[PDB]
């Protein structure tokens, strides 16, 4: 069978969770027992001294200030459980593209098998289009090239979508590993810009994975459904089944090609 | 043997040499058929004049002869057909040859950044 | 075999040394000594000018501002030592591209001789295309047309890599050869916005240079494995490898295509 | 021989010049009598007037705004010398790009003769393959797919750098030929942005054709000569030299790509 995007996304994965998830969840865990007590015995000494000497605002600025301190970094060390968010995107993906907008009842697969399927009726007609080549050993590199045809257009859809399925994987890994710096950073005042971007980028990404899980989720099913009803029989005009190959295939490509603009252009719109 | 420009060189040379030593071999032949005609036309003038029995029996005999050598000559044109067809398999197999060389993917070399 | 990134690394690496490194170099080594004495002697000028002359602050106003220009003009002095620079910037390409998020380890290895390799494997597999081309003669333009699908794929990706690597590389070394006009720019208040411009584009260009380095060998290792496995026995779809050769070059393609565009924002979302 | 751009480059450069810089040339010739006589009687009617009656500053103010129009009429005047400017562009495309990065003696050549050159290299490789062609009568089309490779690499490499080397010249030809308008611009406060922006926009083609004379130079004679060392011989691999082609093809087309904004953005920073 045709396996392309399955071993690919799992080898992204793996490299992503071995090279930023880990280091993130290593250099965490090896900073949450010292830094809580430090920060504890600072708070400690911090009280002792202010009701000792320093200048004060005893129990409203002292509680207060203790209190976003303390929130904060309780947010930013429990972004040590990175696993828990890895998976999260890696099965928010399979979840929408599966069954949100394709209608038609899916039992259970994953982003990668349905790109993978509808790419194999594609790579299949091609296949037969190659076979009638052989058929005809000279008067049969038109076929030949319808193969090339199909094989090509199938290939650019798919590319094209996973390809950007990967991008967004990709960065909501690496914005979830550097997290806890940027949550860090709503402590400071002047650092107060960084979380905005920060959070600005997560958005952009998220809404840029929700929006190609659907829509290529339902453009690569219809697709994948076309051509697995293409045939070079008798009855079928082959230049009617290559052109309409070739229409559905630009059209998903373009309109995939328009959804990051539109992606960004959200998140850009919602303040942040 | 050689670099691949003899090869080119050589096999265009066989395919135009082989064309026209066809054309001479089928030309030369028809003169001598042209002419083993004629004499075919003179035993038959001595068939007109035989006498004797024994005269004729061997003008017979004689013309059996002639027949056989026309059959000899019927087996050597075809035996000249399968030569002229093994001589264009081979041009077309050293055409196979050099394009197999060219095309072979042990070759290691390409042009260097210099 | 293939080599045709190293040697034309070699060339630019050539072309930069003897052109905007050591033109650089021979300036900076020229001017040093007599613009050292010729700093010195007008700082005894102007501190006996000053104090017999001029209203100055000699405890902190002269002492302090003549430390800023002294570290300055050190600091920019110090970039005569472009060769250290250069080859740090050499070095960095192939350490980080070796090992980094590739997760294979090698005594030694460039990242020109890993996108060697890999092509090389493309380019072997569109040779063998070509061969059973030949053995047909025909009926066999169909094995030359997926040879060329094949070459143009594995072309097509590792020239935009390298060219992008390359890129980076250019651009690091005019920037460090230029280095020295702009560190002095810290001397003068109006002329400080060169500088920050300066450290921006240094900032992107660096970033640029680990994003390619990183993900480009990642990419092209896979590519290299995947096109390694192909064969044109009768065992493997013809339609399914080339379909997955194609996919495999354009995903990896478009998402180079969006790093350039990361590593320009990043370098502007850091104020500078 | 090959012989395209230096043709075409004839071509524009007559075209250019028969138009834009002779028509700039013969205009202010004819205007240059009448103007310099009107601007002096104009200055002694003013100053008489301003000496009885008017209201006037009479050796600083009238003396000094006296200097600063006849300073700026003085220049943009000096535009009637249009010829050695024009000459000043032609010329300082090949003097760049003749050895300023190739290292090479050059015996004073231009740039659409090194162009035509290593273009004349890549069109005799993709003529043998076509030679190759033919001699197969079947099972020759892969070299004529070779053949077509080479020459669009060859011509498409050749065509982009060349199309910005002309647009380059152009523009700076028509803005050579416009200088004196917005030289004149100067004396009105309203209009110095207009000179403001001609200056921006002189500034950003002279670093174009700086940066497309260096690197296209350089880039193009390394892709001539290594289609030079091409051979269809039975030592060298097709696949690895036609893939070598299309990927210093490539690697040329996308760094020279990338050229014109660092041009503008040059162009751009510097305040203008």
């Amino acid at each position: 069978a045709f396996e392309l995007f399955t071993p690919l996304f799992n080898k992204i994965d793996q490299t992503t969770a071995t090279y930023v998830t880990d280091i993130s969840s290593r250099a965490i865990a090896a900073i949450t027992p010292v830094v809580s007590v430090g920060l504890t015995l600072g708070f400690i000494t911090y009280g002792w001294l202010i009701i000792r000497g320093a200048v004060e605002m005893p129990v409203a600025e002292f509680l207060n200030r203790c209190l976003r301190i303390g929130i904060i970094v309780s947010i930013a060390l429990a972004g040590g459980l990175y696993q828990g968010e890895i998976a999260n995107a890696i099965t928010t993906v399979p979840d929408e593209l599966a069954s949100a907008l394709l209608g038609n009842p899916t039992q259970g697969a994953s982003a990668a098998a349905l790109v993978d399927q509808s790419a194999q009726q594609g790579f299949d007609r091609a296949s037969e289009a190659f076979e009638e080549a052989g058929f005809f050993s000279s008067d049969g590199l038109l076929y030949g090239l319808f193969g090339i045809i199909i094989l090509l257009a199938t290939g650019l859809l798919a590319a094209i979508g996973g390809a950007f399925l990967l991008l967004a994987k990709i960065a909501l890994a690496l914005l979830a590993g550097l997290g806890p710096l940027f949550i860090l950073a709503l402590i400071w005042q002047p650092t107060h810009r960084f979380f905005d971007q920060w959070a600005q980028q997560v958005l952009n990404y998220g809404l840029l994975i929700v929006l190609f899980a659907a829509v290529f989720g339902l453009l690569m099913q219809i697709f994948g459904s076309y051509m697995a009803d293409l045939r070079f029989d008798g009855a079928q005009n082959v230049a009617y089944a290559i052109g309409g190959s070739v229409i559905l295939s630009i059209v998903s490509i373009v309109l995939l090609m328009q959804l990051p603009s539109i992606a960004s252009g959200l998140a850009g719109g919602i303040g942040l | 043997n050689g670099s691949v420009a003899d090869m080119r060189r050589s096999i265009e040379e066989r395919s135009r040499t082989a064309a026209a030593t066809d054309k001479a071999v089928g030309l030369r032949a028809y003169e001598g058929a042209q002419q083993r005609l004629a004499q075919i036309e003179g035993l038959m003038d001595e068939i007109s004049r035989t006498q004797d029995q024994k005269a004729i029996e061997e003008l017979q005999a004689r013309i059996a002869g002639e027949q056989a050598a026309i059959q000899n000559e019927t087996t050597k044109l075809q035996m000249i057909a399968q030569l002229r067809q093994a001589e264009q398999a081979l041009i077309s197999e050293q055409r196979r040859e050099r394009n197999m060389r060219i095309l072979s993917s042990g070759n290691q070399g390409m042009p260097t950044i210099q």
